[PDB]
Order: structure tokens, then C-alpha cells, then sequence
């Protein structure tokens, strides 16, 4: 029974910041990874990047480096990812994944309901 | 910087069998890919399918298969059901990063 | 003293003292039976080990796979070689030893007599050095048995030598002359201290489940022994080279400098400096100036910068040393070509590339421990901890064909290879193809420099290690499960753009994983044990086959005829296969108490008709003949086995149960039967005192030389170099020598 819960839809104006949160449950949150990943409208999707809680491990894409900043709270067995200096292209619906840390399992196992960033004035 | 192509949508009846194809720019898809294939359901539903090329997701049903053909990694649906009208994704693993596919767009008669 | 007891179950022979010529005709006939008896006795008590071995073997039932439709099936025994499984084969052997003390104490009204005692001080001598004496000659020239483990031998022959030692403090010490029941009871519960020592060590002194396992074919018709085995023109100034290289750990790069032409008989001075280029002055390499005499007679001087060394990965740099302001003391001399040298710094700060050696592996399911290689390749730098686990594959193992393993190796800094140990099962099948998986996941790099942290951005919690890395402190990330003090913890935590293209070259150093993360292990069957089978095979109503055994060149002949008697006499015995060995075990054990009742007999009429003491003749004839069964089941294992654990073991393990049970178990009845009337139980130390004395200090030079073996001059207890062989068994025969006419004289009273 393992679920990954994120937080409603949020409007943020250009320029800004936000954070973005993913509990989960069902599982032991810090020994799994939690894969971020971005969905926009006739792009696909890209994946924004990881996070290990246990060690506070990280992994990004040189796109989204700077542009995300992935933490934990183990304590609260939640997940956040914070967007910063928001752009147009930055509307999107973000995702997060449960990953087992071994790539022959699937890496993207359960997936959150999603939250939808709009970024307009 | 790969891009991974697929088909633009894929159009099937009940009961057939439906094969989807994951295509990498820089070359042959490997067995280092790892090429996972997962699902939409409308209004935003994904499920994680397939991952590691072959290993098969505990709770999915035992009609979806992956498998290496020729030079793509491949998504073979057998007697496919009215429920799996869905959007495949397949995510390529190269050396630090996961690329997405377009999606294929799975739709079933009913 | 010429005078008889009469016996259990023989009659005196009368009358008594009869004259010089008959004492040597009746003697004669107490010795023939005594030596008959002896040859049945080794043909009944190899029954009774035989039927203990079948109790002791788990039965299993082999498929014979074949090409065409018929399949055969052949149903096989398993005896594990254990020690618990060889204290019981001791047991067996010492059946006589230990039924003779006993039958002899009952029989004659409670009363100790000097032939049971003896005859189980006797035997130690016998076991100690004759049959390890021949142990150690059996083994084929060439090849060499060592004890593999040691620290049980210690313990095992200690309390051998010691239960000899005890006899001597119960009839000496305390209570002299007299047998309490407290100390013959005392003597009888160290035999189960002998029992749970046996089944401790195979669990945790041995781990017999995980050692490599090796079959060999039993006596038996459809028995198979597993055992332990090994697991398998004016002067120019100019740069020598113009281009040099270097490693970034190598502390300072050598430049040479040479001054070729002109006159050498001159002084001449050149500048040298050092130059950013891609690598920078102070964080890849020392700032380094200088000037460059040139004495007469001389054309090459060697100048060195410093490479400043750290943790962080970086691409290969380089930096410019020149060369400016050629002078000569007292033109002359000239800066020549190349006047410039480009050192280039090899970084060496991958922080690893984790692979498999192969993706398929073969292994037998006998292998008991297999250890996997998972490789570091191109770099070494920093803890890395690489998580991994079992996945089930046809071979479903919890248990069943292997044991679930999961995990995280913790690579340390410039270590390249590390294990993983899987516990496999092993099942005796003939053929067998099962398949399991290991895999090893993402790598993450848990120890590093305060720098390199910033430079990774690490955002996590830090403890300080005492450990110093390059001259810097080393941090160690705080993973969930650890719970540190909280103050312990530290965490570490607009960009110019070239600080930017230093962390993205940083994070091209983060561990990863190889070519290989996924191995298949294949389970396949044993070769040995495939071979064993096939061995049984080739060459394998019951009741009518041991009477059609028992009556069948000309030594083959002599030796048939001889036992005829009792092969016929002892096919009445029924087969091992009913009731699992029990049947065998119950009328061997009848037969056997039956036959050292007469021996009792016939070795003490011997003995008072040609006026020889009970004690001699049981420590001269009655220990010899009663080893019978112990001498082969020892040399069996000297030969066949690989190491000599088995065949020492089952000479330490008879002596211990000779005393424990022999005279534990004989003691008790008595000194029990004797309280119950209120009156002591008396035995006389004098003859048993200096025997027990005797033998174990003749017992610390057998375990000595024994021990002395293990030098790679001679490389083992059994076997070794041929020279070294005669002069061990020669030894030991002569300890047998000495002991048995030092005994006899004592006995006499010739000190
Ligand atoms: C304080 C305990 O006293 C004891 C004294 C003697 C005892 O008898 C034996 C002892 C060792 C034996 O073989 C040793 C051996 C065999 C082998 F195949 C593999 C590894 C081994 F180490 C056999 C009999 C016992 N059981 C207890
Ligand atoms: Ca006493
Ligand atoms: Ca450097
Ligand atoms: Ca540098
Ligand atoms: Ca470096
Ligand atoms: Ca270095
Ligand atoms: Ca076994
Ligand atoms: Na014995
Ligand atoms: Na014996
Ligand atoms: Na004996």
C-alpha cells in the first residue's frame, strides 16, 4: 500500500520561487530514492532528477541543476523540490517516483498524482 | 542530449497484440538503457510498467512484456484490452541521466 | 598367582596347577580362542559401525535422467562427516573396550578387576601411537594430511590426555585407593560433555553447512560419505624534454634544464617560473621561482614544482615553465629552443566505476560459501557505499537452494575490489540447472572533503572524521539509521561561471556503475558427487545375499577359511535396511557384549595359568585385539579423506570414551551398589597410577611431534617426506614398546 501524496496546485509569479512537497507512505521512505519529474503539454516529459533521504543524495540534469533544488524530511517522511528565478516554460505538472535504487527494477514504480505549477501574471 | 522517437499513436482492436517501439538517436538501445515503459491513464494517472528491459512491475498485469528488437527496445501488449487505452512513455538511461519519449498514444477500439 | 576365578560364562579348568607341560597345553588353547574371538570381534564391531552409520545418514532418492524414455532411479544414503557424526564411530569401535569394564565389574559381583582398567589404559597406548603410527604411513609418498582445524584438535586431544589424567586424581588424589560415587559419576558426565562440544563445533567451530563439500563412496552397498575439501657555436639554454607529465599525487614534477655547447669551463646563469595555464598557481600546483647556476663542467641541472594534491576530480591541466636572462659571470650563452616546458597534471580523483566481473557465473550447489567480486575500475577515491541484493530467479531460495543476502558494500579510499559472500545450499542431485541473481545498485559516495562537499553541493549532514585526506579533515555523511549526537553533525552547505565549470567537472567524478550490475549465478550440480553415483552405479532377498556373501587367491583362501565361522554365524544378523539400522544395531551390540564376555573369560584363565597378571595381559593382548575396529576406521580416513581431522579425531575420540563410558559407566554400578550397603568401593591405585603417568608423557611427545609436522619442511601430521616418515612411525612403535615393558616391569615390581 504505498502511496506518494503531493501537495495542490499552485500559482507563483514570474521570478519567484516555490517548493513542492510528496509525501510518502506504505514504505521505508529513506531507504529509496524519489525520482522528480517534469510534464508539459506537446514536450513530453523530462526527468527533473533524484534524491536519496538516507544520505541526502542527489541527482540532477545540467539543465535543472540550478533551476532545482531537491531536500528531504525524513522525519515527516516527505520530499521537496524548489524551483527558483521562474520563467513561462516553467508551467508544468511535476511528478515524483518511487525507485528502488537498482535499475533493473523499475524506476519509476509509483508515481504521485501530480501538481500543476502555473507561472503567469 | 539523445533523443528517444516513438510513433505518434498506436490503433488496435481487443484481444490483438500491439508492439511499441523506443528508438535512440545516438544509436542501438543496449542492455545499459535500461528502457522502462510506463503508463498514463487520463487525468494524470502513471504507472510505472516495465524497468531494466524485461523485468516486469509486481501487480501489472502479465499481458505486458519488454524486450530487445532489433536495434530499439520494444513494448508488446498480447490480447490487449479495452482498459490499456493509455500513453506508453519509454525512458532511455545514459550515462547520468533518463531520456523520456514522446509517448504513444494507445488507443483501443470498444 | 596360578590360581583361577571362575569365570562369567567358562568354567575353571581343573584341577588347577596341574603340572609344567600342561600349562603350556591349556595355555595354548586360551590363547587360539582368545585370538578367534579377537577375529570375530573386528568382523561384528565393523557391522555395528556400519549399522550407526546408516542411523546417522539421511537417505535420498537420485533421478537418473536419460535421453531416451526410461529414466532410471537409484535411491542413495548420505553420511555426513561430522564430529558429532565421528564421536558416534568412536562410540562404535569402542564398543569392546567399553563393554568389557563393564561386564567384568557386574559379572564378578561388583568387585574391580585389573582387566578392564587395563585394558582401556592399554588401549590409549595403542590408539595414541600405533595407529596414529600407521596413519601417518598409509598416506601415499608425495602427499601430505594436515590437521585444517587446529584449535579444535587443542581442545579435543586436551581432554583426551586429561581423562587419563582424572583416572589417576579419583585413585590418587582425592580419596586414595577408594572410588566415590560422586567421582564415578563425575567420570561418566564428561561423556556428554564430549557429545555437545561434537554438535557445538559443527555449528560454529566448523560451520560444516558452508565448508566446500566432497563425496567419496561408503563400504556400504548404497552409502556415500561427504566430507570437508579444499574450495577451488656558443653555449644554448634549453628545456631537456619540452613537455612534461605527471600525476597529480606525485608531490613535484622533474624538469631538466640543460646547457649544451660553447665552452663548459664557464659560469652561467639562467631564471626559471612557473605559469598559469589551465591548471592555477595555489590550487593545482605551487608557485615556484628560482635561478639555475652552471658550473664549470657541468650541462644539466634538475629543478622540481610542487603539484598540490586534493579529492576533487578535474580534467587534465597544464601549466607554462619558462626559461629568461641568460647571463654569464666574468653572447657566451643564449636562451636555446625549447625555452618553454608544458607540464601536464593527470588527476586521479574518479571516485570509482563498480562492475561485475562477468554477467554468468557457473557454481556447484556444493560450493558452501561463493564470494563475488564487484570491481572498482578507473579511480579509487573516497568511501563509496554500493547497495546489493539477491533476486530469485528458477532457484527460489529462502533457504531452499540458496539464503536471501542484501546489503551495502562500503568501498574505503583506494580500495578496488571488495566480496560478497552468498550462502548456496547444497541438495546431493544428480543434475540440477537453477538460476538466481545478484545485483548491486546505485553507488553513493558517503566520505569526502569539506571542499569537495562544496563543490558537489552536498546538502546533507556531516560528522568530522579523525581521519586526515591530502591535509584536509575528512566528513563522513550522516545516514538515517545512524543516530549521532546532533552536535556532532555539521552541515556543510552568484556564481563567477568558471566556479560553475569546476562543480560540473566535479560531479563528473561521483561513483557510477560498470558494464556489468546484474550476474546471473547458475546452480548446477556437483561433479564429485555426479562421479560418486555414477561409481555406485556400475558396481551395486537381502537376507539370502549375505549368506551367499558369506561362503565364496591363495592368501584370499586362507583368510576365508579362517573367518567362514563367523561370516556365516553373523549373516544372521538382519539387514541394515530394516527398521533404518536399528534391526543391525540391536544384535550387534547382543553379539558384540556376548563375544567380550568370553574374551573377558578367556584372557583371564590365559593369564592365571601361566601366572601372567591380569594387567599385563590386557594391556599387551586384550588392548591390541579390541583396536581392531579402531585401526581401520582411522586408516580409512587417512587415505581417502584430504586432511587428517577424521583419522586423528577418531583415535582422540576413542580414548575420551574409553574412560568416560568404559570406566564412568563400570565405576558408577559399582561404588552405586556398594553405598547401597553402606561400604566403600575400593580399588587399588598402585598398578593403574603409574600406567595412566606413563602414557601421558609419552602422550605430550606424540601431540609434539605431531605438531612439529606442520612445518613446510614436512607440511602435515600424516604423509610428508619419506625419510621423515619411517622416522615418525618408527618413534611411535617405539613409545608402544617402551610403554607396554615399562608397564609390564612396574606391574612385577622392577620399578
Ligand atoms: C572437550 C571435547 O572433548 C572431545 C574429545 C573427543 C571428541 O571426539 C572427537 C573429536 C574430534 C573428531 O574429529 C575432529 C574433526 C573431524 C572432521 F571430520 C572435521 C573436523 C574435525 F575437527 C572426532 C571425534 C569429542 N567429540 C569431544
Ligand atoms: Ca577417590
Ligand atoms: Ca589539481
Ligand atoms: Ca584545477
Ligand atoms: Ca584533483
Ligand atoms: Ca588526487
Ligand atoms: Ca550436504
Ligand atoms: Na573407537
Ligand atoms: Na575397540
Ligand atoms: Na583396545
Amino acid at each position: 500500500q504505498v502511496q506518494l501524496q503531493q501537495s495542490g496546485a499552485e500559482l507563483a509569479r514570474p521570478g519567484a520561487s516555490v517548493k513542492l512537497s510528496c509525501k510518502a507512505t506504505g514504505y521505508s521512505f529513506t531507504s529509496y530514492w524519489m525520482q522528480w519529474v517534469k510534464q508539459r503539454p506537446g514536450q513530453g516529459m523530462e526527468w527533473i532528477g533524484a534524491i536519496y533521504p538516507g544520505d541526502v543524495t542527489s541527482r540532477y540534469t545540467q539543465k535543472f541543476k540550478g533551476k532545482a533544488t531537491l531536500t528531504a524530511d525524513k522525519s515527516s517522511s516527505t520530499a521537496f523540490m524548489q524551483l527558483r528565478s521562474l520563467a513561462s516554460e516553467d508551467s508544468a505538472v511535476y511528478y515524483c517516483a518511487r525507485w528502488s535504487g537498482y535499475y533493473g527494477s523499475s524506476s519509476f514504480d509509483y508515481w504521485g498524482q501530480g501538481t500543476t505549477l502555473t507561472v503567469s501574471s | 542530449q539523445a533523443v528517444v522517437t516513438q510513433e505518434s499513436a498506436l490503433t488496435t482492436s481487443p484481444g490483438e497484440t500491439v508492439t511499441l517501439t523506443c528508438r535512440s538517436s545516438t544509436g542501438a538501445v543496449t542492455t545499459s538503457n535500461y528502457a522502462n515503459w510506463v503508463q498514463e491513464k487520463p487525468d494524470h494517472l502513471f504507472t510505472g510498467l516495465i524497468g531494466g528491459t524485461n523485468n516486469r512491475v509486481p501487480g501489472v498485469p502479465a499481458r505486458f512484456s519488454g524486450s530487445l528488437i532489433g536495434d530499439k527496445a520494444a513494448l508488446t501488449i498480447t490480447g490487449a484490452q479495452t482498459e490499456d487505452e493509455a500513453i506508453y512513455f519509454c525512458a532511455l538511461w545514459y550515462s547520468n541521466h533518463w531520456v523520456f519519449g514522446g509517448g504513444t498514444k494507445l488507443t483501443v477500439l470498444g | 598367582s596360578y590360581y583361577c576365578k571362575k569365570g562369567v560364562i567358562l568354567p575353571i579348568w581343573e584341577p588347577q596347577d596341574p603340572s609344567f607341560g600342561d600349562k603350556i597345553a591349556r595355555a595354548t588353547v586360551y590363547f587360539v580362542a582368545m585370538v578367534y574371538m579377537f577375529l570375530g570381534v573386528s568382523i561384528i564391531a565393523d557391522r555395528f559401525m556400519s549399522s550407526i552409520e546408516v542411523i546417522t545418514s539421511q537417505e535420498k532418492e537420485i533421478t537418473i535422467k536419460k535421453p531416451n524414455g526410461e529414466t532410471t532411479k537409484t535411491t542413495v544414503r548420505i553420511w555426513n562427516e561430522t564430529v558429532s557424526n565421528l564421536t558416534l564411530m568412536a562410540l562404535g569401535s569402542s564398543a569392546p573396550e567399553i563393554l568389557l569394564s563393564v561386564i567384568e565389574v557386574c559379572g564378578h559381583n561388583f568387585t574391580a578387576g585389573d582387566l578392564g582398567p587395563s585394558t582401556i589404559v592399554g588401549s590409549a597406548a595403542f590408539n595414541m601411537f600405533i595407529i596414529i603410527a600407521l596413519c601417518v604411513y598409509v598416506v601415499p609418498d608425495g602427499e601430505t594430511r594436515k590437521i585444517k582445524h587446529l584449535r579444535v584438535f587443542f581442545v579435543t586431544a586436551a581432554w583426551s590426555i586429561f581423562a587419563y589424567t582424572w583416572l589417576y586424581i579419583i585413585l590418587s588424589v582425592i580419596s586414595p585407593g577408594v572410588v566415590e560415587v560422586w567421582e564415578g559419576l563425575l567420570t561418566f558426565f564428561f561423556f556428554p560433555i564430549c557429545v555437545v562440544f561434537a554438535w557445538v563445533a559443527d555449528r560454529r567451530l566448523l560451520f560444516y553447512k558452508y565448508v566446500y563439500k566432497r563425496y567419496r563412496a561408503g563400504k556400504q552397498r548404497g552409502m556415500i560419505i561427504e566430507h570437508e575439501g579444499d574450495r577451488p657555436p656558443v653555449s644554448k639554454i634549453f628545456f631537456e624534454q619540452g613537455t612534461y607529465q605527471c600525476l597529480e599525487n606525485c608531490g613535484t614534477v622533474a624538469l631538466t634544464i640543460i646547457r649544451r655547447g660553447g665552452d663548459l669551463t664557464n659560469t652561467v646563469f639562467v631564471d626559471f617560473r612557473t605559469e598559469d595555464g589551465t591548471a592555477n598557481a595555489g590550487s593545482d600546483y605551487e608557485f615556484t621561482e628560482g635561478t639555475v647556476v652552471f658550473k664549470p663542467g657541468d650541462t644539466q641541472k634538475e629543478i622540481r614544482v610542487g603539484i598540490i594534491d586534493d579529492d576533487i576530480f578535474e580534467e587534465d591541466e597544464n601549466f607554462l615553465v619558462h626559461l629568461s636572462n641568460v647571463k654569464v659571470s666574468s653572447t657566451l650563452a643564449c636562451l636555446g629552443s625549447p625555452s618553454t616546458a608544458t607540464v601536464t597534471i593527470f588527476d586521479d580523483d574518479h571516485a570509482g566505476i563498480f562492475t561485475f566481473e562477468e554477467p554468468v557465473t557457473h557454481v556447484s550447489e556444493s560450493i558452501g560459501i561463493m564470494e563475488v567480486k564487484v570491481l572498482r575500475t578507473s579511480g579509487a577515491r573516497g568511501n563509496v557505499i554500493v547497495p546489493y541484493k539477491t533476486i530469485e530467479g528458477t532457484a527460489r531460495g529462502g533457504g531452499e537452494d540458496f539464503e536471501d543476502t542484501c546489503g551495502e558494500l562500503e568501498f574505503q579510499n583506494d580500495e578496488i575490489v571488495k566480496t560478497i559472500s552468498v550462502k548456496v545450499i547444497d541438495d546431493e542431485e544428480y543434475e540440477k540447472n537453477k538460476t538466481f541473481f545478484l545485483e548491486i545498485g546505485e553507488p553513493r559516495l558517503v566520505e569526502m572533503s569539506e571542499k569537495k562537499a562544496l563543490l558537489l553541493n552536498e546538502l546533507g549532514g556531516f560528522t568530522i572524521t579523525g581521519k586526515y585526506l591530502f591535509g584536509q579533515p575528512v566528513f563522513r555523511k550522516v545516514h538515517a539509521r545512524e543516530h549521532p549526537i546532533l552536535s556532532t553533525v555539521i552541515t556543510i552547505a552568484p556564481l563567477t561561471s568558471k566556479e560553475e565549470e569546476e562543480r560540473r567537472i566535479a560531479e563528473m567524478g561521483r561513483p557510477i556503475l560498470g558494464e556489468h550490475t546484474k550476474l546471473e549465478v547458475i546452480i548446477e550440480e556437483s561433479y564429485e558427487f555426479k562421479s560418486t553415483v555414477d561409481k555406485l552405479i556400475k558396481k551395486t532377498n537381502s537376507w539370502r545375499e549375505q549368506f551367499i556373501e558369506a561362503i565364496t587367491s591363495c592368501f584370499d583362501y586362507v583368510m576365508h577359511f579362517l573367518t567362514v565361522f563367523w561370516k556365516v554365524l553373523f549373516a544372521f544378523v538382519p539387514p541394515t535396511e530394516y527398521w533404518n539400522g536399528w534391526a543391525c544395531f540391536i544384535v550387534s551390540i547382543l553379539m558384540i557384549g556376548l563375544l567380550t564376555a568370553f574374551i573377558g573369560d578367556l584372557a583371564s584363565h590365559f593369564g592365571c595359568t601361566i601366572g601372567l597378571k591380569d594387567s599385563v595381559t590386557a594391556v599387551v593382548f586384550v588392548a591390541l585385539g579390541t583396536s581392531v575396529p579402531d585401526t581401520f576406521a582411522s586408516k580409512v580416513a587417512a587415505t581417502q579423506d584430504q586432511y587428517a581431522d577424521a583419522s586423528i579425531g577418531n583415535v582422540t575420540g576413542s580414548n575420551a570414551v574409553n574412560v568416560f563410558l568404559g570406566i564412568g559407566v563400570a565405576w558408577s554400578i559399582a561404588a552405586i551398589y556398594h553405598a547401597a550397603n553402606g561400604e566403600q568401593f575400593k580399588v587399588s591405585p598402585g598398578t593403574l597410577a603409574f600406567s595412566v603417568t606413563l602414557f601421558t608423557i609419552f602422550a605430550f611427545i606424540n601431540v609434539g611431534v605431531l605438531l612439529y609436522r606442520r612445518r613446510p619442511e614436512i607440511g602435515g601430521e600424516l604423509g610428508g617426506p619419506r625419510t621423515a616418515k619411517l622416522l615418525t612411525s618408527c618413534l611411535f612403535v617405539l613409545l608402544w614398546l617402551l610403554y607396554i615393558f615399562f608397564s609390564s616391569l612396574e606391574a612385577y615390581c622392577h620399578i
